[PDB]
């Protein structure tokens, strides 16, 4: 018995299968994430994305920036995370602008892991990428807002 | 010195005399038994051949396998005939394999 | 099957005819020169044995006798050291007062005013102060007169002639055959139990009978001439029993198993000798006894001729699992047919060992009066770090040579090698990533610190005063090493070293031998810099080894050899794809890493370890202790280390340290001279040589061996050689002048 | 030295290891242990005279092992009680 | 012995000997006439 | 043919033509496979012969004085051990008619004259009975076999003019030589460990066995 096998029995594709890339727990997990929910509206997935990442990007700008000890300005450093959200969503927008055109199908793969046809993932559109952009951005700014809302003392403010 | 040379050839087998300080090719050029050459510089395999007896000086020979000089093949145009030799001509491809 | 001696008689005949025909070994060189390139090739391929021929027997015979030649050379160098200690030295006066006389075993002739280099080293003597630490070894050996040094010089000369004769003999008269060399089990059994076991047993013997009593007498205060000769201690034993009562029972315990009764001179103390600043000799003798026992037992593992033992093939074949397929099956066939695989493993291990030796010898000083001799300590640490780095890089060179010339899955297939070859892409990807991440988070902190210190924002720095990064695990481990003696080591009294802690400080002659070394934010930063440099060097060398045969860019690279310039300017340009070029690039990065290591050690020791102590007990360090607060920015390294400590070497003109001032500048020159070879290419040079040759032809003075420009690979090699020489020699002069001047 | 002290301990130790090595129950010159579970057979070529194929090499090996093991447990017991 | 005479005339050995002799000559000259900045004779 | 610790490797080449051939070679030194310098088996047999001969001589000589130190008018100043006659000056020396260094040079000169010629017989068998040597050449012809040269000199009495003769005598010779070699090794390590002399040691053991061997492991000096 051996644990590593070529990807789907094809030993001439440039990859392998491991307990890291093809494992039931990892497969199910990575499947149930927004980026891998193919049959779902781009905007909902983007919403999840922006929520989680604004909330996460709150902490570091607060606890490490130049005014970390000045607290007449320490907590309101969420301005910075809002600005970072704005900047990388501008970047999302220009990436989608350059990578796609509406009058062209979505470049995603049409086959699945076993050899059945799928309806190409629409996130790789121009339309749906702009939709996902709006979703991520909405979520990012309001997630910044949410994690700034919880200023109540917990364990480490 | 000027040992006698023997060359099997599709034309037959002929002998010519020629000093040891010379290359075989110009010496078959002297008496006039035509042989195939391209380079005259020891950097191709048109003048290739193998030996029946004796052995030929291959000091100034190059572009050869680290074996082509230990199992028979020789380039006629950069070769000094140290002995009364007996050699082959038109031997490029069974050398080319 | 069985093990025996196997030899041929008179394989090659002693003659001079091959000396007069240069390049006899290679058919291409033998033909003779047309151009000057010949002369270079003649030297570059001189010791490439497995390229002169195809036969493994011949390569092994050549290797064996070449090893004998190297040993003869080493013996001659030892003979010189002992003769110079005996004849042109102040060793006896230093033996009389070690903490005032600075050692010196080289004098110069008065030829052009150079006698100024014969400086006042104390003791009625004028010469060059040496830093190899030989006086400390000779004192730890028991040597007390120059007659013993003469005797050892003569013995070493004899041994050198013997080695040279054996080198001639095993190549020309009695040359062993391949089956003799290819017996690795008997070889390992002999080197483990015979060379290392019997060696350290014999040495433990010498320490028990000579070094221990003579050093006891010397530390008691006795005049080094009124001490008995060593052999007296062997003839009359009451002399020994006066210093160690246990020598009265005399081997009755060793049999009665009451080894306790030897606790006289076989101890387990730990810590330093507070009289000489070195390890207890009664600890070193006991150590060597234990090591000899361990090795003598370990040299009885492998089966040779009597059934009992272990077959290496069996051990390797037994190990395999579900992640590695069949692994270790097929490594015995490989490790017995290629010299390059063996050389790579051996070089890797010996380089790592040398680095470990550097650390352990600074931290637990073995010789007496070495810890307070600061120049010798600096010299030894630095020397051994450089040697270790070089050997580790050679390991990569010969792994690459094995991959290009010897690896062959058609006749010698191993699974593990094949699997690593089959995921090299992921390997190199992850290593690349971790080096980038490690470089951002260590050097980046320095850049942040410099910018915060220049912007008048020191409260935003990464330091002990503003934002602390304490190495908790290192502090935790040395705290565990402090509490060890008595809790997890009930048999020890003091702990292994004084750097662990416990508040114990050792002084000698008003100087500091050792004390606890403090770890802080600066130590954290420096260590992550070190991890960064080692990871980068590894990336370069391992990329060179793993892709030595083929790539996505050049799919038949193994057919171009191990050392080739390129595969042309196409495909975008393919300069330096060979594995030789990867070794060439890794040498620069090894230089970088080792240089930073020796700078970190040199500044840290002066700042928090070395110095002078007062009778009241207030330690004044050589530098003021400024490593904790100035090492955290780059400006502090440029200002407080380089600029401030180069003063000694830029002010030595007119003194006896002026040779260091001359070598400083010469080394800068050689370094800058290499950049010309590194930054240019040979096309320009050959075209310039064209016109110079014209000028010579104009006067019927042109040479017949046509001058050429150097090879592409030779250009790279000359460049890296002069770069390394220049840089290392600059640091050599700086260190030696600085450390000798202050003390 | 001989009496009832170290003598008893070391003698019984080396004696039991020799008794093991002669018979089975232990790797030996004519016995190759596979992985610590069982033993195979092998004629080492070295001729002996003992009916059980007990070589001098075997005797030396098991004697050294008896001495190592006896020295170990002697020093232990006399260092703890 | 003839082969030795040839070998001794190979380039590195010949240059080694030539320069060692030259070095001895200049060394002895400077040991006899030290610190010369000019031609003090004529 | 009794065998001692023989093996299928040693018992291959040890057929039996040699005296005292017991098939004992647990290290395989006589194996003729890969033979070179000073490992050739003929030289090893010759070396055993010469070692044993010199050992008989030296082992009887190193004990003779201190035995005649006890019986007769033999003066005790000329009754020393074998280690306190000058062999190890840090252990006792004497004042002969020469220096002990002039003695070394002169003894080396005489033994050079002897041993160079014995070797030259080994190397080119039959060389020495050809060049002039003031006479003294008619007797140094040889017998084809190095270790048994014969002649008018090395065999005056004419022992063993047949084959059984020579084989039986050769066996006894090599066996006694081995015994004396063992004895000399014992001399060395006894005279170190107890440090008194082999005859005195024997006479100190014949009385009581209380201090036979393990007693002296205290190694006084
Ligand atoms: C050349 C122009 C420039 C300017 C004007 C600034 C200005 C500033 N830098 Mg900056 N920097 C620059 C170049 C510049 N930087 C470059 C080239 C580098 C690379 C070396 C850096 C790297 C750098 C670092 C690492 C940091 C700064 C920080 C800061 C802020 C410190 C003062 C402060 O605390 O403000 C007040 C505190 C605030 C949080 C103000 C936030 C600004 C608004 C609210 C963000 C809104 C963004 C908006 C939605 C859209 C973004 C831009 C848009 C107009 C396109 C300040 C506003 C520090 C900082 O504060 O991090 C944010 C800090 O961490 N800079
Ligand atoms: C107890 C046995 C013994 C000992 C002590 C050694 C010792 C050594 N071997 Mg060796 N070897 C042995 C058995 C032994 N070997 C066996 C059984 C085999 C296979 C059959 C080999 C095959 C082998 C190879 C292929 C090589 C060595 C090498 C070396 C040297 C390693 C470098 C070094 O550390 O130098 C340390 C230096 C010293 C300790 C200085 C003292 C030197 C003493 C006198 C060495 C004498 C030991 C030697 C076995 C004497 C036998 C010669 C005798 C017949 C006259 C070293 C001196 C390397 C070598 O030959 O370098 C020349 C090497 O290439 N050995
Ligand atoms: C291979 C190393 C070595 C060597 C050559 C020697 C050699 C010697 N030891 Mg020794 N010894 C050694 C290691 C060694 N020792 C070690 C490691 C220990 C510690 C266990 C001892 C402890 C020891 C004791 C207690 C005595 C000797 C003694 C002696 C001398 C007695 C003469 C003899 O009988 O033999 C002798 C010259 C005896 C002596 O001192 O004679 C003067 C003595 O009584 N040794
Ligand atoms: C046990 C150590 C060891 C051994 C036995 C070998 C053996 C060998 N190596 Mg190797 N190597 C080693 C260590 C070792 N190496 C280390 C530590 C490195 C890292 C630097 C390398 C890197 C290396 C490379 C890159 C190559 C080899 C190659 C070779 C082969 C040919 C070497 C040769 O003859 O070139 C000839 C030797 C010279 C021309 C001498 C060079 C002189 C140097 C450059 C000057 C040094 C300056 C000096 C120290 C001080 C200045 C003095 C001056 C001012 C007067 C040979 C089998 C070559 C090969 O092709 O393998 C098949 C190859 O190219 N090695
Ligand atoms: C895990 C950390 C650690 C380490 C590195 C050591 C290291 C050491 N201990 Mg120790 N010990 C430890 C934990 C540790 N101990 C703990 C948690 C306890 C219980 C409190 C002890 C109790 C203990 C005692 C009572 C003694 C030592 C002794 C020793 C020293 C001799 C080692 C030895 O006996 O060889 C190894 C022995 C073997 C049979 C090999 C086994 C291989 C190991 C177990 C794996 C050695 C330096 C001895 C000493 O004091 O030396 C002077 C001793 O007397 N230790
Ligand atoms: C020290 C290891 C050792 C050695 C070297 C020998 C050697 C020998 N044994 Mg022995 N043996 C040993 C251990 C050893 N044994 C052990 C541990 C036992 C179990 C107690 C025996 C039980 C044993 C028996 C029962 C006999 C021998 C016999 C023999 C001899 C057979 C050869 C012979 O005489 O004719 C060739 C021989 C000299 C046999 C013998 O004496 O010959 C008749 C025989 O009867 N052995
Ligand atoms: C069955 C009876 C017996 C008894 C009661 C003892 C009792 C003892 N033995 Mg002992 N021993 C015995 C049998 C016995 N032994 C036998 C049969 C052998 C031979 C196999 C040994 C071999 C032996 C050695 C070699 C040592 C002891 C030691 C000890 C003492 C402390 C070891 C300890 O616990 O610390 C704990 C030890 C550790 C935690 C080891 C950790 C250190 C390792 C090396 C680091 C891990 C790195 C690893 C290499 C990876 C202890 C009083 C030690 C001693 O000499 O006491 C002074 C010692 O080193 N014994
Ligand atoms: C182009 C560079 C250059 C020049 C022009 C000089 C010139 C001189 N150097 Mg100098 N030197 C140089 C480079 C140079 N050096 C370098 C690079 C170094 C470092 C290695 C030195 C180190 C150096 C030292 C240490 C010394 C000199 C000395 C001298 C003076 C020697 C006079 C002499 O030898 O007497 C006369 C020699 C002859 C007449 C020889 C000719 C006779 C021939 C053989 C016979 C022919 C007969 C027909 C001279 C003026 C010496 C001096 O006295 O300084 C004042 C001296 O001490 N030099
Ligand atoms: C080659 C073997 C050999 C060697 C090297 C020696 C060497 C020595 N013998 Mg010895 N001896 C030997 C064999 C040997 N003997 C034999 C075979 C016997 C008869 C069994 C003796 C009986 C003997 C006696 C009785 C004495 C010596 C003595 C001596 C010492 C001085 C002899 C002398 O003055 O020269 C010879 C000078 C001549 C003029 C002749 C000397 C170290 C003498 C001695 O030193 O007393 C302790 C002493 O009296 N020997
Ligand atoms: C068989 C084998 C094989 C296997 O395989 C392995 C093994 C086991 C190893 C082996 C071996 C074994 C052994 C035992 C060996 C040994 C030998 C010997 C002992 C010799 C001696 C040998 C010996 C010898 C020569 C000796 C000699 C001696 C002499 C002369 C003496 C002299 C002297 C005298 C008189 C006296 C004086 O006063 C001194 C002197 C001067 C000193
Ligand atoms: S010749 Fe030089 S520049 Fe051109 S491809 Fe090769 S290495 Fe590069
Ligand atoms: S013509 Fe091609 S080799 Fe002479
Ligand atoms: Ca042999």
């Amino acid at each position: 018995y051996q644990v590593v096998q070529p990807i789907n029995g094809d030993p001439f594709i440039g990859s392998l299968e491991t307990p890291v890339t093809s494992s039931p727990l990892v497969a199910w997990y990575l499947s149930n994430l927004p980026g891998y929910r193919t049959a779902v509206n781009p905007l909902l997935r983007g919403i999840e994305v922006g929520l989680a990442h604004g909330f996460l990007l709150v902490g570091p700008f607060v606890k490490a920036g130049p005014l970390r000890n000045t607290e007449i300005a320490g907590q309101a450093g969420s301005l910075a995370a809002g600005g970072l959200v704005v900047i990388l969503s501008i970047c999302l927008t220009i990436y989608g602008i350059s990578s796609f055109n509406e009058g062209d199908p979505s470049t995603a793969p049409s086959l699945t892991l076993t050899g059945r046809k799928k309806q190409p993932d629409q996130l790789q559109t121009a339309d749906g990428w702009a939709k996902f952009t709006g979703g991520f951005f909405f979520g990012g700014i309001s997630g910044v807002i949410w994690a700034f809302f919880l200023l109540y003392v917990l364990d480490l403010p | 010195a000027s040992y006698k040379v023997k060359l099997v050839t599709p034309d037959g087998t002929q002998e010519f005399e020629c000093p040891s300080d010379v290359y075989i090719l110009d010496h078959a050029e002297e008496v006039g038994i035509d042989l195939p050459y391209s380079c005259r510089a020891g950097s191709c395999s048109s003048c290739a051949g193998k030996v029946v007896g004796g052995e030929v000086d291959q000091s100034d020979g190059s572009f050869l396998d680290d074996e082509q000089i230990e199992a028979g093949f020789v380039l006629t145009c950069v070769a000094y005939p140290t002995s009364d030799v007996v050699i082959e001509t038109h031997k490029e491809e069974d050398l080319t394999a | 099957p069985e093990v025996k001696i196997l030899v041929d008689r008179d394989p090659i005949k002693t003659s001079f005819e091959q000396w007069a025909k240069p390049g006899h070994f290679s058919r291409t060189i033998a033909k003779g020169p047309d151009t000057t390139t010949w002369i270079w090739n003649l030297h570059a391929d001189a010791h490439d044995f497995d390229s002169h021929t195809s036969d493994l027997e011949e390569i092994s015979r050549k290797v064996f006798s070449a090893h004998f030649g190297q040993l003869s050379i080493i013996f001659l160098w030892l003979s010189g050291m002992y003769f110079h200690g005996a004849r042109f030295s102040n060793y006896e006066a230093w033996l009389n007062d070690p903490t005032h006389i600075r050692p010196s075993a080289q004098v110069v002739w008065p030829i052009v005013g150079q006698e100024i280099l014969n400086g006042d080293v104390g003791g009625g003597f004028r010469g060059i102060q040496i830093t190899s630490g030989f006086f400390q070894i000779w004192r730890a050996s028991g040597i007390t007169s120059e007659l013993q040094l003469y005797c050892t010089a003569i013995g070493a000369l004899v041994f050198a002639a013997l080695m040279l004769f054996a080198g001639w003999f095993h190549y020309h008269k009695a040359a062993p055959k391949l089956v003799w060399f290819q017996d690795v089990e008997s070889m390992l059994n002999h080197h483990l139990a015979g060379l290392l076991g019997l060696g350290s047993l014999s040495w433990a013997g010498h320490q028990v009978h000579v070094s221990l009593p003579i050093n006891q007498f010397l530390n008691a205060g006795v005049d080094p001439k009124e001490i008995p000769l060593p052999h007296e201690f062997i003839l009359n034993r009451d002399l020994l029993a006066q210093l160690y009562p246990s020598f009265a029972e005399g081997a009755t315990p060793f049999f009665t198993l009451n080894w306790s009764k030897y606790a006289d001179f076989l101890t387990f103390r730990g810590g330093l000798d507070p009289l000489t600043g070195g390890l207890w000799l009664t600890d070193i003798a006991h150590h060597h006894l234990a090591i000899a026992i361990l090795f003598l037992i370990a040299g009885h593992m492998y089966r040779t001729n009597w059934g009992i033992g272990h077959g290496i093939k069996d051990i390797l074949e037994a190990h395999k699992g579900p992640f590695t397929g069949q692994g270790h099956k097929g490594l015995y066939e490989i490790l017995t047919t290629s010299w390059h695989a063996q050389l790579s493993i051996n070089l890797a291990m010996l380089g790592s060992l040398t680095i470990i030796v550097a650390h352990h010898m600074y931290a637990m000083p073995p010789y007496p009066y070495l810890a307070t001799d600061y120049g010798t300590q600096l010299s030894l640490f630095t020397h051994h770090m450089w040697i270790g780095g070089f050997l580790i890089v050679g390991a990569a060179a010969h792994a690459a040579i094995f991959m290009v010339r010897d690896y062959d899955p058609t006749t010698r297939y191993n699974d593990l090698l094949d699997r690593v070859l089959r995921h090299r892409d992921a390997i190199i990807s992850h290593l690349n990533w971790v080096c980038i991440f490690l470089g951002f988070h260590s050097f980046g902190l320095y850049i942040h610190n410099d910018t915060m210190s220049a912007l008048g924002r020191p409260q935003d720095m990464f330091s002990d005063t503003a934002i602390q990064l304490q190495p908790v695990f290192a502090q935790w481990i040395q705290n565990t090493h402090a509490l060890a003696p008595g809790t997890t080591a009930p048999g020890a009294t003091t702990s292994t070293s004084l750097t662990w802690g416990g508040g114990d400080l050792v002084s000698v002659g008003g100087k500091v031998a050792l004390l606890p070394i403090p770890l802080g934010t600066a130590d954290f930063l420096v260590h992550h810099i070190h991890a960064f440099t080692i990871h980068v060097t590894v990336l370069i060398l391992l990329k060179g080894v793993l892709f030595a045969r083929s790539s996505r860019l050049i799919p038949d690279k193994a057919n171009l050899g191990f050392r080739f310039p390129c595969d042309g300017p196409g495909r975008g340009g393919t300069c330096q794809v060979s594995a030789w070029d990867h070794v060439f690039l890794g040498l620069f990065w090894m230089y970088n890493a080792i240089s930073v290591v020796i700078f970190h050690f040199s500044w840290k020791m002066q700042s928090d370890v070395w110095g002078s102590i007062n009778d009241q007990g207030v330690v004044t360090h050589i530098t003021g202790g400024n490593f904790a607060q100035s090492s955290i920015t780059i400006n502090g390294w440029l200002r407080d280390f380089l600029w401030a400590q180069a003063s000694q070497v830029i002010q030595s003109y007119g003194s006896s340290l002026s040779a260091y001032g001359l070598f400083f500048l010469g080394a800068h020159f050689v370094w800058a001279f290499s950049l010309m070879f590194l930054f240019s290419g040979r096309g320009y040079w050959q075209e310039l040589i064209e016109s110079i040759v014209w000028a010579h032809n104009k006067l019927k003075v042109a040479p017949a061996t046509q001058p050429r420009a150097l090879s592409i690979v030779q250009g790279r090699a000359v460049g890296v050689t002069h770069y390394l020489l220049g840089g290392i020699a600059t640091t050599w002069a700086f260190f030696l002048a600085r450390i000798i001047a202050v003390g | 030295f001989i009496g009832s002290p170290t003598n008893l301990i070391m003698v019984t130790s080396t004696s039991l290891m020799l008794f093991a090595g002669r018979f089975g129950l232990a790797p030996s010159a004519n016995r190759k242990a596979t992985a610590g579970l069982k033993l195979e057979a092998r004629d080492s070529g070295l001729q002996t005279g003992d009916p059980a194929g007990f070589t001098l090499a075997d005797t030396l090996a098991c004697g050294v092992v008896g001495h190592i093991i006896g020295v170990g447990v002697v020093l232990g017991l006399k260092n703890i009680g | 012995m003839r082969d030795l005479k040839t070998y001794l005339s190979v380039a590195p050995v010949a240059s080694t000997l030539w320069f060692a002799a030259l070095a001895g000559l200049l060394i002895e000259i400077n040991r006899f006439f030290p610190d010369a900045l000019t031609f003090p004779f004529f | 043919r009794p065998l001692w610790f023989a093996s299928k490797q040693s018992l291959s080449y040890l057929d039996g033509s040699l005296p005292g051939d017991y098939g004992f070679d647990p290290l395989g030194l006589s194996d003729p496979e890969g033979t070179g310098g000073f490992i050739e088996p003929r030289w090893l047999a010759y070396g055993e012969v010469i070692n044993g001969r010199f050992a008989m001589l030296g082992a009887v000589g190193a004990i003779a004085p201190e035995y005649l130190g006890k019986v007769g008018l033999i003066p005790q100043e000329t009754a020393l051990a074998w280690f306190q006659t000058g062999v190890i000056p840090p252990a006792g020396t004497y004042n002969y008619w020469a220096d002990n260094y002039t003695l070394f040079v002169l003894e080396m000169a005489l033994m050079g004259f002897a041993e160079h010629r014995r070797f030259q017989d080994w190397a080119k068998p039959g060389s020495m009975g050809k060049q002039y040597f003031l006479g003294l050449e008619k007797g140094f012809g040889g017998s084809g076999n190095p270790a048994y040269p014969g002649g008018p000199f090395f065999n005056p009495l004419g022992f063993g003019k047949d084959e059984k003769s020579l084989k039986e005598l050769k066996l006894k010779e090599v066996k006694n030589g081995r015994l004396a070699m063992l004895a000399i090794l014992g001399y060395f390590i006894q005279g170190l460990v107890t440090g008194v002399g082999p005859y005195q040691n024997l006479l100190d053991h014949v009385a009581d066995p209380v201090n036979n061997n393990v007693l002296t492991s205290l190694k006084f000096h």
